[PDB]
């Protein structure tokens, strides 16, 4: 079983990278890499 | 490179004005005639920069 | 795979140099097409993204032109020469690295 | 910006009006 | 791709050759008064387009320019209309005299591009 | 058996990458890579 | 410290081309009675600057209209004339534009030769 | 160490020649800007100091001009040719020395 | 065939087709001024695929622009074809050479 | 069809009559 | 001193007075 970590309220980030460009013709940009950690339950 | 086009356009319009003047001179004896004036108008192009 | 990555840095640099050369050749060939927009790419950021599907940017015009053509000549010719020189530099660096790797096994 | 640099969106069309309306 | 340069520059060469031929034909027919069937000669132009992002230049078609014919008065001519105004080609001279030079310069520039690309490709052919 | 993780309400992301460009002729762009984790049940 | 030569020479080439374009525009519009809006044509010219990030290439700052007073001629039968019957004409020095074109062309050639020599030396550097 | 010391002088001469070439290119590209002073460096003193940023000094004007510019085309061209030839000679010397050092290992 | 020719048959056939295509290109270069001539060329990909199964047919080249004398051999397009054909011939030559050198070096 | 391509049909001869019969 | 040599200081700015002050 895996607990959901979609909502940003209780995600568990291990890494991150958030680039934000913006020029002004209001060109924009937003890159975002994220590495998560997840709960786990295993029964046999 | 595009500076050739403005000069060639100026030359062509000068040729047209010469044609107009020649047409004015040709009918120098037709009764009740009105001459044709001529002038050159500048037409700047508004690009992005410079 | 260590060899793969170690040569991959320069291989990707060379590949992006080739792509930029192709785009420069295209905008040289279409230099007299009215309604054309000059195109180019940002080599440094593109290489960073590839190391870590290619987007191209419109070159900033320098002088107006009635026929709607914005691809200059002198700036892109200097860019062509610089790109060719850097492509040759990358080629010889990769060749030197490969030969140095090879001659050890002799 | 400076001529010859790189920018995200294309240049606006260029027009040569013979007489301004 | 560095192979695409060949069929980009070949397209450029073909387009510039067509443009030069059109300009030469217009200069030759600058004063021709009639065609094979009484139709006055009309100045012609080519249409350039991108092959497609971006690629080489291809001549889409050849179209006769839509400008009024510089008609002249020769009443004693079979081709004259009801008012005696025969129609003459609407071809200038400066336009073609500049088109030839521009086409030649572009042709030479594409030749230089092809030479440089071929040289660097042959150089890459012997990596290491 | 695998529990569905199509709905974004309880997906279990392990990675992600969300690039967003936008220029203004309102050109746009949106890339999104996602790596998931899935439940599992195995009976013999 | 040898890849900035291309940037410097390209900046010089662009500046000289802009100066040549301005001179050609002045020569073409030497006798323009009016523009689109109605104001008389006024001669224009560039203003160079040192493109140092220390010295480097040349850079064109902007284009300014000449502060010299425009000429004025007498023509009452023209709607452009003011209350005194004087219509304004541009102040262009034809000899000035000619020598500007000559100097710009020569500097263009010199920069081309510099760029060619530097490219040759850069090409031969890799043969170490 | 010893290997770096054997080539330090030639490498520094090459680098200083490149910098002087850049200075000459800049002050030949600025040949039309009024109020711009010619620039150059004292090669011998610079090389001796570096072997023991970059110091540059103005050139003595040749003929006066109303605008203010003080660059002489023929002098700049002669200096450019001399520096280019000396750079080529330094490159050749360095290449020959490296070839000999490589050859001594067989 | 044999295990050795099995590897290099493709490259040999590519080289032979390149030679024949270059010969045809040289022929239509030499006949550039003979009126009533038609430029000929080989569909390289289809011919190579057909040959790598087991003379070569000729396909007329579409004229670029008309001419009065009836000659239909272009110049720029065929020159680019000749240049790129020579380049790819040299590429195939060096590829085959590298393969043979590797095979020889394995046996040392 | 497109110029520069390969077609197995030879092109018809080109003629330039002075006047239409 | 001799033109074309190296100096540590710039020359004074040039001027062409139409009439003496």
């Amino acid at each position: 079983h895996y607990s959901p970590n979609g909502d940003a309220s209780k995600a568990t980030l291990r890494s991150r990278q958030l680039n934000i460009s913006e020029q002004v013709p209001r060109s924009t940009q937003r890159n975002e890499t994220s590495n998560y950690e997840v709960d786990r339950t295993i029964r046999h | 490179d595009h500076a050739i086009y403005t000069a060639m356009g100026a030359a062509s319009q000068t040729l047209n004005q010469q044609a107009v003047t020649a047409s004015n001179l040709a009918n120098a004896s037709t009764p009740g005639f009105r001459a044709q004036l001529n002038a050159l108008r500048a037409v700047p192009v508004d690009g992005l920069s410079l | 795979d260590r060899l793969d990555a170690a040569l991959r840095f320069q291989q990707e640099a060379l590949n992006l140099r080739a792509q930029r050369q192709e785009i420069l050749a295209a905008n040289i060939a279409n230099a007299d097409t009215p309604g054309y927009q000059a195109r180019d790419i940002d080599f440094a950021s593109e290489l960073k993204k590839v190391m870590v599907a290619v987007d191209l940017l419109y070159r900033v015009p320098d002088q107006p032109s009635l026929d709607g053509n914005t691809v200059d000549m002198d700036r892109e010719r200097t860019q062509f020469a610089d790109n060719s020189l850097k492509y040759q530099m990358g080629l010889t660096v990769l060749g030197s690295q490969l030969k140095g790797m090879m001659n050890v096994l002799q | 910006g400076v001529p010859g640099a790189l920018s995200n969106q294309p240049a606006p069309p260029n027009e040569a009006p013979i007489a301004t309306p | 791709a560095l192979l695409n340069i060949f069929d980009i520059a070949g397209s450029a060469l073909a387009a510039q050759s067509k443009r030069l031929n059109v300009a030469a034909s217009n200069l030759a027919n600058a004063d021709s008064v009639t065609g094979p069937d009484g139709q006055p000669y009309r100045a012609k132009q080519v249409v350039f387009q991108v092959d497609a992002a971006t690629g080489g230049v291809k001549v889409a078609s050849v179209i006769e320019s839509q400008a009024p014919e510089k008609l002249v008065y020769e009443p004693g001519n079979p081709l004259a209309d009801a008012n005696g105004y025969v129609k003459m080609p609407n071809v200038d001279v400066v336009g073609e005299m500049v088109n030839t030079m521009s086409a030649s310069r572009s042709y030479q520039a594409n030749i230089e591009v092809l030479n440089t690309v071929k040289s660097m490709m042959l150089k890459t052919l012997t990596l290491g």
